């Protein structure tokens, strides 16, 4: 009746298998032959791209998905690579139809995200690497033209802002150098178009950011335009060109005869994602543009201001930076190798570009300490020909001076003189003689004693002194000694003169702060007492930065006591100022530590850099330095109470009571940080407000011009505030608005808030 | 000079892994393990035999090391993917303890190896297999597998590793083992990739190769409706493991054999016995000759799904080894079935095509079919057709090969048809 | 990035960089300058046997200590290369040489 299988197998499934290729092996195997196309070889990039086209094809059956991955990556991570990456695409297309479409819908795809995750700039990569497609016979122009129509269309959309319209134009026109040809080939009608909506729209824009973000408010030799004006400019001498540009190296071109082959896609129809209250846009730019082809008269012509080929160099190299900015090395390598179709300045372009970045506003796009290592590997890797071209560089910012902005002049400042701490301080101080008969407070002579300042503390005393000319001394910064009030001049008719003595007896013996209180008591919230025990705290501390901080510590109970009242830290700093006036780096670490040990308070600074005391250096850098050190901290203190309540919820997920009480604790702690931040930021704002309007309100009264040296870094010191904390004032807006930054305040301030609001709107 | 790690001798291997640098065993372990996955012929006795194993096995428990961790389980796995002594040298290095320390790896790629390297252990036979659960593989196993979706291959690894030790006989895995296996094993049929599906499909269907109970702990599970939509699944590759299962199933009790019905199997029977692949066909019916065996309501269930042509079709026209199931589940049909089921038998045309393999070389089918007839000559006598039914195997030379079997070698044969010579083709 | 058992955990989490190569004449006052321009010094420590040509500099976070070894790492102060690398974290008696 019932029978078992017989014959009495399992059915033959094989017992064992052995491993004879590895998945990911072979993953990292393409991503790196993919990364590296392009590099140096001995065989030539066409060459290269075919083979790789073949070892790519035959590896899509397993791993299409993968393959597909590494070159949608390379398009939006690489785009200094673009047209290598595209000519690889247009093989694989002219190979296979499929993977193609394919690759063109994962580019889509990729691009929607990119935009839903706020990622604009990475986004732009995206649009141009399918804009160079058509070049490559992958995609359809008139698909292509379609949705730069869409793109072109949010100029129309209402209720949102300027910068969102912007950016969408700008991808557009961006785009141009390398499909301009094309596209307007296949539809010129249609092409002439767009460019009329688009032109009216940047006929219409507001140009409100403008002086918030040039380097240089003069218009010569160099006018700094605003980023949308200039690309327009260099599209439409583009198109006078009939679209010939003599820059952007295509790979393609060698391979006419396989992309003629081959069978194109149309772009599907494109809908903008409509903006959202969460939506984070670009903020607009203004061109740092400082060399033309006057600078390099033995050099190859160097392409003019308005041409798409310094727009493309310049973006290229800025994306080479991107690329390689955390190895230095690796960094100036990339760039001293930039590639092009015909011969230019690149020593030139390079130095420009590192400037734009150093000198950009709000901020560069890394820590500005890289840029001044990053020029240095650069003076070595070039050592016949770039010195020469940064020393140039050096003396025309010099020259321009005048109308720079107040921002840039302190990051010129910093990174020219710790360059010259690499060299030995080795400069021609005589070529900047002009400066020594102007207004010690004009630009010039300013940026030179700053300049000096800034290498004694990267050196000493002396050694300043000895390297500038004779006729310079008068620039030379101050011998940083300290200033005691009851030393040895004869002056025992001091209030407390004789409690200074006893202090000064008992710190050498080695005091407690009971005995330092005790001696205290014979003293007339006590000014006087806090002036006697400072003084001489400082003074006997004199030796060293780290002699101070131990005094601080050692009688951090002293100060604590004296300076528990607002009247009290206020008192405190102003009679450490009193003694370190000639020695303004001192200055800034004593209030590091003051600060970070709670001895005063974020709100006590603030209100003494406003202070009567600091009013005959408040132009000066150290000032703003330490106003500055002082925001950083009181921002870096949020944010690690707020790590630390996010990691508290994150790990609720006995015990649980313990942490939600914790959870509460935190919180509670949050709000008391946000609190102290906006506050710090109101008060300075408060300060900045009131000696603006007692300065304009006196000069129109008076009859006098507004504009003095005074004046200019003042307004800009207020700019500089909501450049480098912008994020954090933006929560700020209703009480702005409301309480401070009102429609009645002088025009010549509100403007200032109004360019800030015009960063994004 | 070697380029790399292509192809080192034995000898660079051993003073490369005999190293204190941790960078040249790394790139030695990495050189034994590129031999061992090349193409042709890898030298996995002269690995063996150079003492390697013990360093391998060493290799596995530096945590710190994490890329010489995935070189010596590789090469491991490759050397256990050989024969029985080369699997066995790996089990002496106490390879099967370290294995398993790796399934808990944070590198998903290490314990995947592992995963690999165990099922080739136990894939070896019954004594690894019990040999690697009974150190505790097992927990581990199911436990990277709880809560998709991690990457197909890490997937296709764990399924077929399961697979192994759900396999082989003699004795068959511990009960225990099983019942706490199968759990991942219902689920993992309902997953959509079709190597999964199929080695799912064989780890049950080695599960349902043995006696009632162990049926019974798959049935219970209530799997078998699954199974029976595998049977259409379009892949090759699952349908035969499927079919394979639900025919272990109904090699069980009437109840078990009542699952399978229940849950459609007849409908997709006349589907797979016209299978153009004749293992389909010869499996399909070797599961119908099975259900056959059952009660006169299972016969009947047969009889509605109109699944007895199909059976004739097969008797008549299929090759010889799917004729036997054929044979045998006609037979089985006749020997349980009502009258009124062989007459209904006898009116699809059943004797022609059954007396036409008297012919057959097979001595055991033969006697099955001479039964078949005698059965068939029982119903005729119940209805008084004795005569029709006689005539009809008469007219069609059925009595010529009866007659024929009279001077058949065997003895057995010769007595079965005698004695229906004798009880029906003598008449006075 | 390039620049940037037991040990080799904690100098993944180190904050603090051990300096060499310095001038003998460098003086705290110049490395506080200089090492902050990539970020806020919590410490600096003036190795000694006099002036001995190393210190340690401890920044509060460990982007910034990443930030001297990719940027100051390898420039030259007091005519003197700077060579910096990760240290597990100073200890007393380590300020000698």
């Amino acid at each position: 009746s019932r029978r078992r299988h017989s014959d009495e197998n399992d059915g033959g499934q094989p017992h064992k298998r052995r491993k004879t290729s590895d998945a990911n092996e072979t993953e990292d195997h393409l991503e790196s032959l993919i990364c590296k196309v392009g590099e140096k070889s001995a065989c030539s990039l066409e060459s290269n791209l075919e083979g790789l086209a073949g070892v790519l094809e035959a590896d899509l059956p397993n791993y299409k998905s993968k393959i597909l991955r590494l070159l949608c990556t390379v398009a939006r991570l690489l785009p200094e690579k673009l047209t290598i990456y595209t000519t690889l695409v247009g093989l694989l297309n002219a190979r296979n139809y499929n993977f193609g479409g394919e690759f063109v819908e994962a580019m889509i795809r990729q691009l929607k995200e990119s935009l839903k995750a706020n990622n604009y700039n990475e986004a732009v990569y995206l649009v141009r690497f399918l804009s160079d497609l058509v070049n490559c016979h992958v995609i359809a122009a008139p698909s292509m033209v379609a949705m730069f129509e869409n793109f072109v269309s949010v100029t129309q959309e209402e209720d949102v802002p300027q910068v969102r319209r912007d950016w969408y134009v700008y991808a557009f026109l961006s785009s141009l150098p390398w499909v301009g040809k094309e596209l307007y080939e296949k539809k010129d009608a249609e092409m002439d178009r767009i460019f009329a909506n688009t032109e009216s729209y940047l006929k219409r824009r507001q140009k409100t950011h403008v002086p918030m973000l040039q380097v240089w408010t003069a218009d010569k030799p160099h006018p700094q335009e605003e980023y949308l004006d200039c690309l327009w400019a260099q599209i439409q001498k583009l198109k006078k060109d009939r679209w010939q540009e003599r820059h952007i190296l295509r790979p393609y071109l060698a391979f006419d005869s396989i992309l003629c082959e081959a069978l194109q896609h149309n772009l599907p129809p494109f809908t903008p994602p409509p903006h959202t209250e969460d939506s984070v846009y670009p903020m607009p730019r203004v061109i740092f543009r400082m060399f033309d082809y006057t600078d390099d008269p033995e050099g190859p012509v160097m392409p003019g201001s308005h041409s798409v080929e310094r727009f493309v160099i310049e973006e290229n190299l800025h994306c080479i930076i991107k690329s390689h900015w955390k190895e230095r090395k690796t960094c100036a390598a990339q760039l001293v190798s930039y590639p092009g179709k015909n011969k230019i300045p690149l020593n030139y372009h390079i130095v420009e570009v590192i400037f734009a970045e150093l000198f950009q506003l709000p901020a560069p796009p890394h820590i500005d300490v890289m840029y001044t290592t990053l020029l240095i590997e650069l003076c070595k890797l070039q050592p016949g020909s770039l010195p020469q071209v940064l020393a140039q560089a050096t003396e025309m910012l010099y020259m321009r001076l005048d109308t720079m902005n107040t921002t840039c002049v302190d990051r010129f400042i910093n990174w020219f003189s710790h360059h010259l701490s690499n060299f030995q301080f080795r400069w021609s101080w005589e070529d900047w003689s002009d400066c020594l008969s102007q207004d010690p407070e004009s630009p010039k002579p300013k940026f030179v004693r700053e300049v000096l300042e800034k290498c004694m503390r990267l050196s000493y005393h002396q050694r300043i002194l000895d390297i500038v000319p004779p006729t310079f001394s008068a620039l030379c910064p101050a011998n940083p000694t300290c200033i005691y009030k009851y030393g040895d001049e004869s002056s025992n008719s001091l209030p407390g003169h004789s409690v200074a003595l006893c202090l000064a007896v008992a710190f050498k013996s080695k005091a407690t702060n009971d005995e330092i209180f005790s001696i205290l008591k014979d003293v007339p919230f006590n000014p006087l007492k806090i002036e006697v025990f400072v003084q001489t705290l400082l003074h006997l501390a004199a030796k060293s930065f780290s002699h101070s901080f131990s005094a601080l510590a050692k009688f951090h109970e002293v100060f604590k006591t004296l300076a528990e009242s607002d009247e009290g830290k206020l008192h405190v700093l102003r009679v450490m100022f009193e003694v370190w006036r000639n020695h303004p780096q001192m200055i800034a670490v004593l209030v590091d530590k003051m600060i970070r040990t709670q001895i005063v308070d974020c709100a006590a600074v603030a209100n003494w850099i406003f202070s009567s005391e600091l009013s005959r250096d408040f132009t000066r850098l150290f000032v703003w330095e330490i106003l500055h050190s002082t925001i950083r901290k009181m921002n870096k203190h949020v944010l690690k109470i707020q790590k630390e309540l996010e990691e508290a919820k994150e790990k609720l997920a006995r015990k649980d009571g313990v942490l939600e009480e914790q959870i509460e604790r935190l919180q509670e702690k949050v709000e008391s940080a946000q609190s102290e931040q906006k506050n710090l930021f109101l008060v300075i704002f408060q300060r900045f407000i009131m000696i603006l309007t007692e300065h304009l309100v006196r000069c129109e009264t008076d009859g006098t011009s507004v504009l003095t040296p005074w004046y200019k870094n003042c307004i800009e010191r207020l700019q500089q505030i909501f450049l480098q904390h912008h994020q954090i004032i933006q929560q700020y807006m209703v009480t702005l608005e409301n309480l401070l930054f009102t429609a009645e305040l002088d025009p010549h301030i509100l403007a200032v808030f109004q360019q800030f609001c015009a960063l994004q709107a | 000079m070697n380029q790399g790690t292509v192809n080192w001798s034995v000898d660079d291997i051993v003073k490369g892994i005999n190293s204190s640098n941790v960078e040249n065993q790394l790139q030695a372990t990495q050189a034994a393990r590129k031999l061992l996955s090349r193409e042709k012929q890898p030298p996995i006795d002269n690995i063996i035999r150079a003492g390697l194993i013990p360093k391998f096995v060493s290799f596995l428990g530096r945590t710190d090391c994490s890329p010489i961790q995935f070189e010596s389980a590789w090469a491991l796995t490759n050397i256990a993917s050989g024969t029985s002594e080369q699997t066995k040298a790996v089990v002496d290095g106490g390879a099967i303890p370290a294995f398993i320390s790796l399934l808990a790896s944070p590198h998903a790629h290490i314990s995947e190896q592992a995963v690999w390297a165990l099922g080739n252990i136990a894939g070896d036979g019954s004594v690894f297999r019990d040999l690697v659960i009974k150190y505790g593989a097992v927990d581990p196993l199911l436990a990277l597998l709880a809560v998709s979706s991690l990457a197909c291959g890490y997937l296709r690894n764990l399924t077929w590793t399961l697979s192994n030790l759900c396999r082989n006989k003699n004795p068959a895995p511990p009960i225990d083992a099983v019942e706490q296996i199968l759990p991942t094993l219902v689920r993992l049929l309902h997953h959509d990739d079709p190597e999964v599906l199929a080695d799912t499909c064989w780890a049950i269907s080695y599960l349902t190769d043995g006696p009632n109970e162990r049926i019974g702990m798959v049935v219970k599970t209530g799997v078998v409706p699954q199974l029976v939509k595998l049977l259409g699944a379009s892949e090759l590759p699952i349908v035969t493991p499927a079919l394979r299962a639900i025919g272990n199933i109904v090699t069980g009790t009437d109840e078990q054999t009542q699952v399978v019905i229940d849950a459609g199997a007849l409908a997709v029977f006349p589907s797979l016995l016209t299978n153009p692949k004749t293992n389909i066909q010869k499996e399909a019916t070797w599961t119908m000759s099975n259900i056959t065996a059952g009660r006169q309501d299972q016969i009947q269930q047969v009889v509605n799904h109109g699944l007895v042509p199909f059976l004739v079709s097969v008797l008549s026209k299929a090759d010889f080894k799917t004729q036997k199931e054929a044979v045998w589940a006609v037979t089985n049909y006749t020997s349980g079935g009502t009258v009124e089921q062989i007459v209904y038998l006898v009116h699809c045309g059943i004797i022609e095509p059954l007396m036409n393999l008297l012919t057959a070389k097979d001595t055991k089918i033969i006697l099955v079919i001479l039964d078949a007839i005698s059965n068939i000559f029982q119903a005729a006598e119940k209805l008084g057709e004795t005569e029709k039914l006689s005539i009809m195997i008469e007219e069609c030379g059925g009595l010529d090969k009866i007659e024929a079997l009279q001077n058949h070698e065997n003895e057995s044969v010769y007595k079965a048809s005698l004695s229906l010579i004798e009880k029906y083709f003598s008449v006075e | 990035d390039s620049y940037v058992e037991e040990q080799e955990k904690l100098l993944k989490k180190s904050c603090t960089l051990y300096v060499g190569n310095l001038s003998f004449y460098t003086t705290e006052e110049q490395i506080y300058e200089l090492f902050s321009k990539s970020g806020d010094i919590k410490k600096i420590i003036m190795g000694l046997d006099t002036a001995c040509g190393f210190c340690f500099v401890e920044y509060y976070s460990r982007a910034d200590a990443e930030n001297a070894m990719r940027y100051i790492n390898g420039t030259r102060l007091d005519d003197r290369i700077i060579r910096t690398d990760w240290d597990a974290g100073f200890k007393e008696g380590r300020q000698y040489g």
